[PDB]
């Protein structure tokens, strides 16, 4: 037997998050799941006013909030784009 | 207690760039798979310390050309928009002389 | 002693006066006014620095020297000057940050408005900068910040590129970050003064010289035209990204909920017509999310949303909004504002004297085009004759005087009245049209005058 598992690497997972109303309708079992409050007006003027660094303009189905890149994120993309090793100590 | 003292940084201004960046947060294409289509035939080729003669023609001509989705398109002209770019006026009159334009 | 000091003024005035003559044979001569000023006595410091001010400002060119005999040597001559130039700088810093030695400190700031305000396009203009707002920052005016923020003030008119005005608003808002946006309120209104937003025979010429000066007239004509466009479009950049780090800062200011909220919303207020359309909309859900000196910051938040929707041409961006939020905000406000005392005292939208704002908003309310009058102003104006049963008679005089010149010919306002909605919180007398009890008991007050005022009411 081989377990029908998810290896941690698999490309099949849950939770697709697309660009951009909030997909916030029910849960596995079929629960609604609260809706977190819309942020302050000043915060969210303020992201938009000045985008956070790596600003993506992402947000999961779950979570009205955007989903920005983080500094290992942002270097890996900065990698990748680039056209280099996306490791940072790999000998070529 | 009011020292200037105040690095890397990176500024995704590329369509190519954001396709990418979209696709690392919005998961659909996964992190360890991405990092395994980096080891390709163009990341081998590396740039460290070649002459300005030699690394400008190779970006001009030797850069592989990635795919560009419409939504990284949005966003660039998401992220380009000034914040003067569409005031009252720029609105407003601009929208007036076209339409008096058309009456004309 | 005296003998002394007076030899060396002279020695300062010869060496200063052999380089106003002479100035690229003599750059020694900048090194001897150093040594001078290394002299003890307080007053020869003084001189010696005003002369170095005197002779670097006679000596600066009029452009930015570009870094790197008639193209060597004129680099290191302008080489050599930059290194006084530094060398005279550094002595600045060292001087206002070691703060009788007050007057050499005023001096001091004397000689960097005076670099501010003409070597500003110069190089070294960032530490310039960076030493003048150093002391603004302080949470006391030191001495000579009137003549800093002149100074500031008049950069930011005169610089209609604005590159200059970007490097200050820059270093403004760094000062702003550290001070946890949290300065004296003279500095922000330094904002306001940025003009990018407030922009809202002949002698005889040989055949060879005439085809070089016609070439030269083409080229020149050519680069007029390119600059104007690169300055258009350089300028409309420049005013986007000094509305971005102007605005991020209120925003900021508005978070912290401090004392500043008053320059904040002065600065959105005549900013706003400015911004992107969109962020009209976005504009009104932060002035209305702060309703949980409270009532004079609500004061300043409904001022400023008749303000913002007082922009021209809304009728044509109907960006609605519904601004009755915040009209029902003033509505409510006026009675806690009779209840709490206000002094004028003797000799923020756009003014001070929380009294002047509400006749403010009242006559932008009165100058709305056809807006009111429709009996909703009588019920408003009912709860201001209420709310005039306290303050100054001048102030009670005005409010009453506004609804004398308005154009409605309603008479029933200071008497029984249509239904009282929006709240409520006073008698309705629904359906009622008698042509019909405040100004009885004005008439009785302490100052005299109330009572011929009242009557003078009654009878017109």
């Amino acid at each position: 037997e081989i377990d029908a598992g998810y290896s941690s690497d698999s490309s099949t997972e849950d939770v697709a998050p697309g660009l951009y109303n909030l997909y916030i309708n029910y849960d596995i079992d079929g629960k609604k799941i609260t809706r977190p409050a819309t942020p302050a007006a000043l915060d969210s003027l303020i992201a938009s006013i000045d985008k956070d660094k790596g600003w993506t303009g992402i947000v999961d189905p779950m979570t009205g909030k955007p989903v920005n890149l983080t500094t290992e994120e942002l270097g890996l993309l900065k990698r990748l784009a680039q056209s280099e090793i996306p490791d940072e100590n790999f000998d070529p | 207690w009011n020292s200037d003292s105040d690095e890397n940084n990176v500024e995704i201004v590329t369509a190519e760039a954001m396709t990418l960046a979209q696709d690392i947060a919005s998961r659909r294409k996964s992190k360890a798979d991405l990092i395994d289509e980096g080891y390709n035939r163009w990341s081998f080729q590396s740039k460290e310390g070649l002459p300005d003669w030699f690394l400008d023609e190779e970006t001009t001509v030797n850069k592989p050309n990635k795919p560009i989705t419409k939504e990284a398109v949005l966003a660039l002209r998401e992220k380009m928009k000034a914040l003067n770019a569409r005031p009252i006026k720029k609105v407003l009159e601009a929208q007036g002389r076209k339409k008096m334009r058309t009456i004309k | 002693v005296k003998q002394q000091i007076k030899n060396d003024k002279e020695a300062l005035g010869i060496q200063a006066q052999q380089l106003l003559e002479e100035p690229v044979e003599n750059l020694h001569l900048i090194r001897n006014i150093f040594e001078k000023f290394d002299s003890p006595y307080i007053t020869i410091k003084k001189l010696s620095l005003l002369t170095l001010l005197a002779v670097f400002r006679d000596i600066i060119p009029g452009y930015k020297i570009r870094p790197l005999k008639e193209v060597a040597q004129r680099w290191e001559y302008e080489q050599t000057l930059l290194k006084h130039y530094a060398k005279f700088l550094q002595t600045l810093e060292t001087i206002l940050k070691s703060f009788t030695q007050l007057s050499l400190y005023q001096v001091a700031v004397r000689c960097c408005t005076k670099l501010i305000e003409q070597a500003s396009h110069f190089n070294l203009s960032e530490k310039l900068f960076a030493l003048a707002v150093r002391q603004i920052s302080h949470k006391t005016k030191r001495p000579g910040f009137d003549g800093i923020i002149n100074s500031l003030k008049n950069i930011f008119e005169e610089d209609n590129l604005g590159k200059t005005s970007l490097k200050c608003v820059t270093i403004l808002s760094r000062m702003f970050k550290q001070r946890n946006y949290d300065v004296l309120p003279d500095v922000y209104d330094l904002f306001l003064s940025v003009n990018i937003l407030n922009d809202m025979d002949l002698p005889y010429l040989t055949k060879k010289a005439r085809k070089n000066y016609k070439e030269t007239k083409k080229i020149t004509q050519e680069m007029k035209e390119a600059d104007a466009v690169i300055t258009a479009q350089d300028k409309e950049k420049y005013q986007s990204e000094i509305l971005k780090i102007i605005f991020i800062t209120y925003f900021k200011t508005l978070q912290l909920k401090g004392k500043l909220i008053g320059n904040a919303l002065e600065g959105v207020a005549r900013l706003s017509h400015l911004l992107n359309i969109e962020f009209l909309g976005d504009l009104l859900q932060v002035l209305r999310e702060l309703v949980m000196q409270a009532t004079r910051e609500a004061l300043l938040t409904v001022s400023t949303a008749f303000e913002i929707a007082s922009a021209q041409g809304v009728g044509k961006l109907n960006l609605d909004l519904d601004l009755g939020l915040f009209v029902q905000r003033l509505y409510k406000i006026i009675f806690p504002f009779s209840l709490n005392p206000d002094a004028d005292l003797n000799k923020v939208v756009n003014a001070t004297t929380e009294m002047e704002m509400l006749l403010k908003c009242f006559q932008v309310f009165f100058f709305k085009s056809k807006n009111i009058s429709s009996s909703r102003l009588s019920s408003f104006s009912k709860r201001l004759a209420i709310a005039s049963m306290q303050l100054p008679e001048h102030s009670a005089s005005a409010d009453l005087a506004l609804l004398k010149k308005l154009l409605s010919r309603y008479s029933k306002l200071s008497r029984l009245l249509t239904s009282e909605e929006q709240i409520g919180d006073g008698i309705y007398n629904p359906f009622i049209e008698d042509p019909d009890y405040e100004p009885f008991l004005l008439k009785n007050h302490y100052s005299p005058a109330v009572s011929q005022s009242a009557k003078e009411l009654l009878k017109s």
